[PDB]
Order: structure tokens, then C-alpha cells, then sequence
């Protein structure tokens, strides 16, 4: 049950674009996990009490032992080490235990003790270290005081006949986050042979590996029961959206459950290096084959196939690992009854700071994603717009339109090049009969002798808004036969060469058919429809082709400076009518999540206003954080309305197709600020990928010396300009400015301190 | 071959999708009397795909072989314009032949496309190429021969050199940049032997012109590997002329110009990434916004050049701000200000510092 599909030679950039994300994410926190676990291999080797372990309580000691005390409790774990010193516990001798134990629970019950000493054992009883607060009072001030024994064991919290309820709780709260290997990158025990760099392996080889997975059952797996592709509707269906992302994780495993038994378990010879190529190969092929399968994809499915993918990973997280860290804690509490389970504040920082800038790259990644879907999620109907807008104005003569200067030319124009367009055999399918929408503006001009071109414009008033019969103003009966057919509440600000309009105005249908359009032109011509005060003509019709599947909105606009000539202006607007009501389709999907990231950088603003308190304002960082939640919200609420809009007009033509017009150009102007928003905030983005390359040690003196150095650039500006300002007040600088090369030596200077100052450490 | 809405399925009689392998019709139509009208396949064709600027068209198609006296042609034409050929169903079209002027020897083959785009339009294409098959006539042809068969003795005496300098000699020690530039060279000259050895090992179409010369002479093969073997041996000539700096250190001054270079390449590369994401980022906008109604913008490619044209102040911002007013000369400001005299300076700055410690790392000792 397969079939090789190989179609054409289509490409589809969504599933290009997820599974080219997931690899540079990973190539990126490899350093950084490099860079982390080498501090925990160079290492290895206090909410707690100063613990009273003085022990001046044992004697008759001659040979050497070692204690273990585990710091258990919640989020809390550890052990101990080698006693560093000469005495060593000797015979008659001890010391007063004191390490690194930062893990340490709150003020509750955290208690383990063990004791093995190599070769005999001492006649003696240390009690406890019986520590009452220092600092958080992470232990209790009690002991048992019991004798030392070959493998000696105390437990207690604040013998042991039946381990098993007692082990299991052990090892579940040992592995219940140890073993989830997905944020198990975080909480990796010490002294410990998986190393925190093939944790981020196999986690990209099940990411990969449900991408693979999900990327087989659509569009190669079509032939079973054919419920697979178009019959199932994009939107959340829970009968093949949900489910297909189970079977894939399902069935994944034994894969990756098996790779696991080369990494743990390992120390089983050279294993790990050859995990790791196998690894690195099957990542590569999964890519590779979902690439070559998705490239057929069509643009309904591609969006389930990544919610399918989505959900897959909810799977691995929620119920899938859980089980197998319960699987595995039962077989070691069921067979094998295992038993067990001023430089130091320089290095937690580190820690910490490795840790935070770990858990804020996967926000950025996701986000990056989104932003990346939502403008160039469709980046195929691109040169198709750019090929139809060249072909509707080589084919329409837009140079001799735009060339036109007597104001009479329009009527030759539209009965020459526009009817044989608009009407023909079956020439250039049209969607929508033409417009001739007309402003009076009431106040009939007076011209100017002829010759050069009157500057650019001047000698306007007002607009008319009455009604007229037919000719000019006679209204007997009712209403003017050219009536003025009031503006739409939306769709219309032209904003002309020197003028700002609207969608009102006389109104001309011009007809169906060429002899009836014909019929109707000359009657309007002969009744002197257009040689009065007459400010505009605003032809604007419509265009569609459905071999790309795009819209055109059309204008031809001249207007009249003064009585006598014309300049013209015309406007060819391709867009996509992709409507609200159609689904789940993806303009939707990154369109609600981009919502989504404007509200978590919200809130993280608020509890940053409300924990600094007042006078957070005048900074950086108080300021370009709003805009970028400004931006976002605004590039999430200009796609939505563009799809309403969407809908609104294609039912209000739909209803009277026949003989209306509906005017779809706003939407042709919507669909294009909403391209705007999406490809300013990706700008933003990939500015501050750049910014954050100041992690290098050899190449953050980029931005210290581009930062301090720009008041001088800007007080530079500025004096050049102020002089220009000054020169011109009498009555180029940067010819001049580009000629001095000072901003040259200014960056110069600082580089070099800067390069001075960073050569000592 | 698309599909067609069903709320306008009323209007919108058919539909023509654009050219693929996948939607190429393959059946008579019109008066089915000669191969004017009869598909006929790739294979018995002999032909190629071309990679026009639409897409890549495959070498099959309905075609004819016009005649050799003007005044039957013109009839052929003629009547292939009565019964309509060109449908709006038709993607491209091809015209070609090729000459000989036999007072040099060079031939010259001539290719002439137009598309049609989906979306209407014409679009065309020209290619003229100056072949020579008939090499070996005069006595600087066996010069050349002789010279070439030369360069191959060097190229095998520069590989072997140089594999005596792997295992016999130093393992595995590459970064150097003057032994990973001596195998390019080499790797190149390799695939420029191999591809002028296939080109002039089978000349067969020569000779099946030669013997009836009353057929089309399928020379678009030959024409398509000379050009991708002139595209090899010119960039190999760029590297050997590259490869003289190795050997430009006869003075003490000259010596510390290539130091200073040496030593400054490491800090610009670092600072040239940080550039070109910058750059990248101004030309994937353009792209976006302008990328629709300039054609200075229609591809990436195109956007990179242009940015490239505008560092050098050629282009003229006269329509920019047609597309859009708003981000129009809004974009070519910040441009010019943020990388023409904050960006551009930086990459002078660090090269004079540079030079000037270089200097006193001579003159201390
Ligand atoms: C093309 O197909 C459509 C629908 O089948 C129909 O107009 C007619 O059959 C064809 N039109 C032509 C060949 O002009
Ligand atoms: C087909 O017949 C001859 C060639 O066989 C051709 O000249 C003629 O125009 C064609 N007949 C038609 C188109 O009716
Ligand atoms: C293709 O080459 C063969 C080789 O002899 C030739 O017979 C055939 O005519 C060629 N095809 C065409 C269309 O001329």
C-alpha cells in the first residue's frame, strides 16, 4: 500500500521551513550544553544548616570509611564525596562534614544516611549531624545514634521487611525526572554516563522522527481507505488529526527506545560514537524523505499535517514517558531489588545564567516559526502576482493611458483598448462589469492660458452632493436620474495626486454587453455627462485567473488640476481571496498564535512593572518590549479583519453577482498592510539573532564599540545637518560627509580602546 | 487541467494551468495530418530540457521542420496561422538553426524561446552560441593540441605532487588555505579534462548531418556543453592567478602587507557575518513589500543586486515609492544611513587598526 508520487516540480516551503527550524535549534543549544557540562565534568569530582558533624562521639576507628548522606526531598537531591584531608578518619579520628550541597530541600523531611567502611568496622556510634538553622533550616535537629556495621544504613524522614513500598517510592522519585528525557536536558544528576549532550539527540531524533512519521500518512498513504487528504476537513476532526499523531508516536519508539540502550549502558565499549552516527543518519534521512513527500503536498493538508505533528509531541510528553519511567521503576523494585537510587557563588551564577538563556531560545525558535509561517507560509503565489500585475498593463496600453492630456482622449481610450477587453470571444475572464464612479466638486473651475503645465495644482473647492436629472441639475419627479450614491461605510480613500476621495460619487454601470456599452457610452457622451467642473473619473474594474487562483484590483484614475488637461494614475493591486469562513487554513492558525506570543509578552511586562514597582519608564528595555507587543497585536488583528472582509464582500457579490460591482479593492489593500506588519516583525527578529552573536569571546567588542561610539555619530548628524540648515537659510552634506570618512576614525578610536582593554584579562 | 470554483463555474468555461510534466497534453488536435498535430515523445525527439525563466521545459512537444526555399515555407507558416497552432493552451515555442561561414571554421547555432505565462504575456528569449567541430585544419590547431596535452601531463605531475604530500608527508594539516586551494585547482582541472574528453568523443551528429543534408542538425547538445565547459576553464584560470600570492615575499615589505591581511582575517570574518544577517534582513523585506509592483525587486536574487547597485549609488529611487509611501523612501533612508555610514565603516576602522599594531609588531622587535 504505497505509491511513489514524484509528481512535478513544486515545492512546498511549510514543511521546508518546520523541519529546518528544528535542526538549526539544535545545532545552536549544542554549545551551549558543551559549554554547560563541561563546568559539571570539571566539577564532579546553602539552604542547609552548618551541620554539627563534629564527630568527637566515635573512637576505636583504625581504618578508613566513608559516609553518604542523600539530601532528599522535593526538587532536592544529592550525595557526597571524598573527604579531603590527612586525618581521613583514622583510628581514633573524624571530621566535621561540610560540602557542596546546594541541592537542599525546604524545611521538611530530608533524610538518607549510609556508611561503608573499607575493610573492618569501628566499636563506634556517630549519631548525626544535628544541625538546628543557618540559613534556611533544610534539616532537623535529631539523630539514632546506632553502631557502625559492614554497609551500615540509617533512614528516616523528619529492618525494613517489606522494601518494596518503599523502593518504589524511591526510584519514582529518583527517575520521575531523570528518565522523561524531554526536560530531563535540565535536571541531569551529577556523576552520571549520559553526559547532557546526547540528551539533545535523541530528543531531535523523536522530533525528526515525528515529523517523518506524520509526513508518510499524508500524501503517501492514500490508498487504504482514501479517508486520508481532501475528504477530511483540515479543521480539527479527532478521528484522523488526533489519531494519526498516536499511531505515529506509537509506532516510533521502537526505534528510539532501542538507541537508548547505546547511550545508558555504555561503559559496551565505543556504543556511544556509534549511537551518535546513527543517530545523525536517521535524522537525516527522516528530513529527507519528509521533504521529497511533502513537496506534493496540497495547501489543505499541510496544516493538518502539523497539527498532527503538534499533537504527536503532546503524546511523548503527557503519558508516554510518564509510563515508561513507571515501567522502569517497577522492574527495579521488583527484580534486582536495587537499594540505592568564594569560587563556589562564581559558578551557580554561571549555572544559572546558562540554564535561563537555555529555557528563553526555545520561545524565541517558536516564535521565529510562527513569524516565518505567517509571511512566508504561502511564498509561492509571489511571482505569479508579480506576473500578472506586468501582463494586465502591457496588454491594457499603460503608457498611452498615462500619457493622455486632453481630457477627451477617454472617450477614444475606453471605445479602442477597453471594450475589446472587457468584451471578446473568451478573452481574459473578467468577474464583474466595470464602474464609472464620478465627483462634481460644484464649484465649476476657471482655466488657464496654455503652455507649460500650471505648476502641479491648484484652483479647487468643494464637492457637490445633490442629485440631477438627466443632463444636468432638473430634478422633476423624484430623485435625479444620476443620483449620487453616497460612499460605502468601508472601502475607498484613493488619496490622489493632490486630493484625498472617497467611494462616493455618480455612479455608471456601463452595462453588460459591448453594443449596450456602446449604447450607453454615446448617450452619455452626447448629453455632456463629462465636460463640466468634474473633478475625477475613477475607472476601476476587476481581474481574475484561476490557473494561479488570484484576484486583481484595478483602478484608472485621471484628474483635472485645472479645465483642459488631465494626468492619469492607474493602480493594479494583485491579492489572494482567501476568506475567514474557509476553515482552519493557515492564515488563521498564524494568526491566533501570534496572539497568543503578544499576551505571554504582556504579562511577563506586567509582573516586571508590578516587582520593580514606580519608575520603570525611561528605559530601553521598558520601552522597545511595548513596541514589540504593538507590533505583534497589530499583525494579528489586520489579518483577521482582512479575512472578514473577505467574506463581507464575496456574499454581498455573490448575492447580486449579475449586476453589481462590490468594489474589492480594500481587501486588495488589507491583504497587503497585513504582508507589510508580517515582514517587519521577522526584520526585528533576525536584527536581534545578530545582536545576540555577542557570545563569542573574540567578537563582542562588535557591539560595545558600535554602542558607546554613537552619541559622537549622532552629535555628528546633527552638526552636519543644522549646518546644511544653515547654509540653506541664506536662501549635498553627504557627498561631503562621505568624503571626510570621519565616522571612520570615531569608530576607530573606541575600537582600539576597546581592543586595549579586553587584551589584559 | 486546474479546478474551478463552483460559484463562478458559470463563467469560467476552462482553465489552463501552468506548464508542468504532470499537466502536458499529449493528444491530436486540429486537422491531425502531419507531426504538427501528433505528440511526440522526448526520446525519439532527441532533445533536452532548457530551463527557460518561467520553469524548465522538457524536449518533447508538436513540432515541424520548415522547408528550404522561402517561398514554401512561407506557405508552411501560412497554413499553420490559417488552422490556429497557437491556442491559449500553449505554453512555449522554440525556433532554431544553425549556420556555418566557412571562411573561418566556426559554426554558430541560434536559439530563439517565447513564453507564455499562465497568467498572459509574452516573454522572450535568445541564445547564440559559436561551436567549432572541425578543429583539427590548420597548423595552430596542432599547437593548441599539442599545448593541451601538456596541461594534462601538469595536472597529473600536480596531482601525484600532491598526494605525495598526504601519506608520504604531513597527515591531515589543511588549514593553511594554500593547500586547500591547491586541490580546487586541481579538482577543477580534473572535471574540465573529463567534460572536454566527453564533449569531443562523440561528434556522431556531425556526421549523420554531413552524410544527408536535407535534415535538421540536432547541434543543441554540443552548444549546451560548451558553454558549461567555458564556465570551468575560466574560473580555474581566476584560482592558478589567485595562487601567485603564494610566492610574493621577496622583501622585507612585502612581507608585512600580506601579515596585515593574514592577520585581519580572522576579526573581519567575524564581523562579516554580523554584516550580511543585517543585509539579508533588508533584502527579505524589500522582497516582501516591494517585491510585487517594481521588478527591481521580483526575486531575491534581484533584491540582493539591487542592494549591491544601490552601495554603489547607481540606482535611482524614482518608483520605490510608487509600490508603497509608507515604507517606500522610509526603507531607502535607513538603508543608506545604517549601512553606508555606521555598517560600511566598520570593515575600514578594524583594517587601519590593524595595519598600524601590525607595524609596531615589526618595529619593537
Ligand atoms: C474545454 O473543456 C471545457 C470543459 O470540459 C469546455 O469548455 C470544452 O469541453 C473545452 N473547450 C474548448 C476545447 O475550447
Ligand atoms: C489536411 O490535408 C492537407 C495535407 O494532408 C492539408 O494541406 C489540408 O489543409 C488539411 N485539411 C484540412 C485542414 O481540412
Ligand atoms: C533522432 O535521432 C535518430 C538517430 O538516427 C534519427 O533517426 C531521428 O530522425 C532523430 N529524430 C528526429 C525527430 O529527427
Amino acid at each position: 500500500r504505497f505509491v511513489f508520487p514524484e509528481p512535478t516540480a513544486d515545492v512546498n516551503y511549510i514543511v521546508m521551513l518546520t523541519c529546518a527550524v528544528c535542526l538549526v535549534t539544535y545545532m545552536v543549544m549544542a554549545a551551549i550544553l558543551h559549554k554547560l557540562d563541561q563546568l559539571d565534568a570539571s566539577r564532579g569530582r546553602r539552604f542547609k544548616y552548618e551541620i554539627l558533624v563534629k564527630t568527637g562521639w566515635g573512637r576505636g576507628s583504625g581504618t578508613t570509611a566513608h559516609v553518604g548522606i542523600m539530601l532528599y526531598g522535593v526538587d532536592s537531591r544529592s550525595g557526597h564525596r571524598h573527604l579531603d584531608g590527612d586525618r581521613a578518619f583514622h583510628r581514633n579520628s573524624l571530621d566535621i562534614f561540610r560540602i557542596a550541597t546546594p541541592h537542599s530541600l525546604g524545611s521538611v523531611w530530608k533524610i538518607r544516611v549510609w556508611h561503608d567502611n573499607k575493610g573492618l568496622s569501628p566499636a563506634w556510634f556517630l549519631q548525626h549531624v544535628i544541625v538546628r538553622d543557618l540559613q534556611t533550616a533544610r534539616s532537623a535537629f535529631f539523630l539514632v545514634n546506632d553502631w557502625l556495621s559492614v554497609e551500615t544504613e540509617a533512614n528516616g524522614g523528619l529492618a525494613a521487611l517489606l522494601r518494596f513500598r518503599r523502593l518504589l517510592v524511591a526510584e519514582l522519585q529518583r527517575g520521575f525526572f531523570d528518565k522523561h528525557i524531554w526536560l530531563s536536558i535540565w535536571d541531569r544528576p551529577p556523576r552520571s554516563r549520559f553526559t547532557r549532550i546526547q540528551r539533545a539527540t535523541c530528543c531531535v531524533l523523536l522530533i525528526c522522527l515525528f515529523l517523518g512519521a506524520n509526513a508518510v500518512w499524508y500524501g503517501a498513504v492514500g490508498d487504504s481507505a482514501y479517508s486520508t487528504g481532501h475528504v477530511s476537513r483540515l479543521s480539527p476532526l479527532s478521528v484522523d488529526t488526533v489519531a494519526v499523531g498516536l499511531v505515529s508516536s506509537v509506532v516510533v519508539y521502537p526505534v528510539y527506545l532501542a538507541i537508548l540502550f547505546l547511550f545508558r549502558m555504555s561503559r559496551p565499549a565505543w556504543c556511544a560514537s556509534l549511537a551518535h552516527g546513527l543517530s545523525l543518519l536517521l535524522v537525516a534521512v527522516a528530513v529527507a524523505v519528509s521533504g521529497w513527500v511533502g513537496a506534493s503536498f496540497p495547501p489543505g493538508v499541510s496544516v493538518a499535517w502539523l497539527l498532527s505533528s503538534s499533537a504527536s509531541f503532546l503524546a511523548s510528553f503527557l503519558g508516554w514517558e510518564p509510563l515508561k519511567v513507571l515501567l522502569e521503576a517497577l522492574y527495579f523494585s521488583l527484580v534486582a531489588k536495587r537499594l540505592h537510587p568564594f569560587l563556589a557563588k562564581e559558578e551557580a551564577r554561571k549555572v544559572k545564567r546558562l540554564h535561563g538563556m537555555l529555557r528563553s531560545l526555545l520561545v524565541y525558535m517558536l516564535f521565529l516559526l510562527v513569524t516565518l509561517l505567517a509571511s512566508y507560509g504561502d511564498a509561492s503565489c509571489h511571482g505569479h502576482a508579480y506576473r500578472l500585475q506586468s501582463a494586465i498593463k502591457q496588454e491594457l496600453h499603460s503608457r498611452a493611458f498615462l500619457a493622455i492630456t486632453r481630457s477627451e482622449e477617454l472617450w477614444p481610450w475606453m471605445a479602442h483598448v477597453l471594450l475589446p477587453y472587457v468584451h471578446g470571444n473568451q478573452s481574459s475572464p473578467e468577474l464583474g462589469p466595470p464602474r464609472l464612479r464620478q465627483v462634481r466638486l460644484q464649484e465649476a473651475l476657471y482655466p488657464d492660458p496654455p503652455g507649460p503645465r500650471v505648476h502641479t495644482c491648484s484652483a479647487a473647492g468643494g464637492f457637490s452632493t445633490s442629485d440631477y436629472d438627466v443632463g444636468w441639475e432638473s430634478p422633476h419627479n423624484g430623485s435625479g436620474t444620476w443620483a449620487y450614491s453616497a460612499p460605502d461605510l468601508l472601502g475607498a480613500w484613493s488619496w490622489g495626486s493632490c486630493a484625498v476621495y472617497d467611494s462616493g460619487g455618480y455612479v455608471q454601470e456601463l452595462g453588460l454587453s459591448l453594443e449596450e456599452s456602446r449604447d450607453r457610452l454615446r448617450f452619455l457622451q452626447l448629453h455632456n455627462w463629462l465636460d463640466n467642473r468634474s473633478r475625477a473619473v475613477f475607472l476601476e474594474l476587476t481581474r481574475y485567473s484561476p490557473a494561479v487562483g488570484l484576484h486583481a484590483a484595478v483602478t484608472l484614475r485621471l484628474e483635472f488640476p485645472a479645465a483642459g488637461r488631465a494626468l492619469a494614475a492607474l493602480s493594479v493591486r494583485p491579492f489572494a481571496l482567501r476568506r475567514l469562513s474557509a476553515g482552519l487554513s493557515l492564515p488563521l492558525l498564524t494568526s491566533v498564535c501570534l496572539l497568543l506570543f503578544a499576551v505571554h509578552f504582556a504579562v511577563a511586562e506586567a509582573r516586571t512593572w508590578h516587582r520593580e514597582g514606580r519608575w520603570r519608564v525611561l528605559r530601553l528595555g521598558a520601552w522597545a518590549r511595548w513596541l514589540l507587543v504593538a507590533l505583534t497585536a497589530a499583525t494579528a488583528l489586520v489579518r483577521l479583519a482582512q479575512l472578514g472582509a473577505a467574506d463581507r464582500q464575496w456574499t454581498r457579490f455573490v448575492r447580486g453577482r449579475p449586476r453589481r460591482f462590490t468594489s474589492f479593492d480594500q481587501v486588495a489593500q488589507l491583504s497587503s498592510a497585513a504582508r507589510g506588519l508580517a515582514a517587519s516583525l521577522l526584520f526585528l527578529l533576525l536584527v536581534k539573532a545578530a545582536q545576540q552573536l555577542r557570545f563569542v569571546r573574540q567578537w563582542s567588542v562588535f557591539g560595545k564599540t558600535l554602542c558607546r561610539a554613537l552619541p559622537e555619530l549622532l552629535g555628528v548628524t546633527l552638526g552636519l545637518v543644522v549646518l546644511g540648515v544653515a547654509y540653506a537659510q541664506l536662501a549635498w552634506a553627504l557627498r561631503l560627509w562621505g568624503a571626510l570618512r570621519l565616522g571612520a576614525v570615531i569608530l576607530r578610536w573606541r575600537y582600539h580602546a576597546l581592543r586595549g582593554e579586553l587584551y589584559r584579562p | 487541467s486546474c479546478s474551478i470554483p463552483q460559484d463562478l463555474r458559470d463563467e469560467i468555461k476552462e482553465c489552463y494551468d501552468v506548464y508542468s510534466v504532470s499537466s502536458e497534453d499529449r493528444a491530436p488536435f486540429g486537422p491531425r495530418n502531419g507531426t504538427a498535430w501528433i505528440y511526440t515523445s522526448e526520446k525519439d525527439l532527441n532533445g533536452s530540457s532548457h530551463w527557460g525563466i518561467i520553469a524548465t521545459y522538457s524536449g518533447a512537444g508538436y513540432y515541424l521542420d520548415l522547408s528550404r526555399t522561402r517561398e514554401e515555407t512561407a506557405a508552411q507558416v501560412a497554413s499553420l496561422k490559417k488552422n490556429v497552432w497557437l491556442d491559449r493552451g500553449t505554453r512555449a515555442t522554440f525556433i532554431d538553426f544553425s549556420v556555418y561561414n566557412a571562411n573561418i571554421n566556426l559554426f554558430c547555432v541560434v536559439r530563439l524561446l517565447v513564453e507564455f505565462p499562465a497568467t498572459g504575456g509574452v516573454i522572450p528569449s535568445w541564445q547564440f552560441q559559436p561551436l567549432k567541430l572541425i578543429r583539427y585544419v590548420t597548423t595552430f590547431d596542432f599547437f593548441l593540441a599539442a599545448c593541451e596535452i601538456i596541461f594534462c601531463f601538469f595536472i597529473f605531475y600536480y596531482v601525484v605532487e600532491e598526494i605525495l604530500e598526504i601519506r608520504i608527508h604531513k597527515l591531515h594539516y589543511f588549514r593553511s588555505f594554500w593547500n586547500c586551494l591547491d586541490v580546487v585547482i586541481v579538482v577543477l582541472s580534473v572535471v574540465a579534462i573529463g567534460i572536454n574528453i566527453y564533449r569531443t568523443s562523440n561528434v556522431e551528429v556531425l556526421l549523420q548531418f554531413l552524410e544527408d543534408q536535407n535534415t535538421f542538425p540536432n547541434f543543441e547538445h554540443l552548444a549546451y556543453w560548451q558553454i558549461q565547459f567555458n564556465n570551468i576553464a575560466a574560473v580555474t584560470v581566476f584560482f592558478v592567478w589567485i595562487k601567485l600570492f603564494k610566492f610574493i615575499n621577496f622583501n622585507r615589505t612585502m612581507s608585512q602587507l600580506s601579515t596585515t591581511m593574514s592577520r585581519c582575517a580572522k576579526d573581519l570574518f567575524g564581523f562579516a557575518i554580523m554584516f550580511f544577517i543585517i543585509f539579508l534582513a533588508y533584502a527579505q523585506l524589500a522582497y516582501l513589500v516591494f517585491g510585487t509592483q517594481v521588478d527591481d525587486f521580483s526575486t531575491f536574487q534581484e533584491c540582493i543586486f539591487t542592494q549591491f547597485r544601490i552601495i554603489l549609488g547607481d540606482i535611482n529611487f524614482a518608483e520605490i515609492e510608487e509600490a508603497n509611501r509608507v515604507l517606500g523612501p522610509i526603507y531607502f533612508t535607513t538603508f543608506v544611513f545604517f549601512m553606508f555610514f555606521i555598517l560600511l565603516n566598520m570593515f575600514a576602522a578594524i583594517i587601519a587598526d590593524t595595519y598600524s599594531e601590525v607595524k609596531s609588531d615589526l618595529a619593537q622587535q
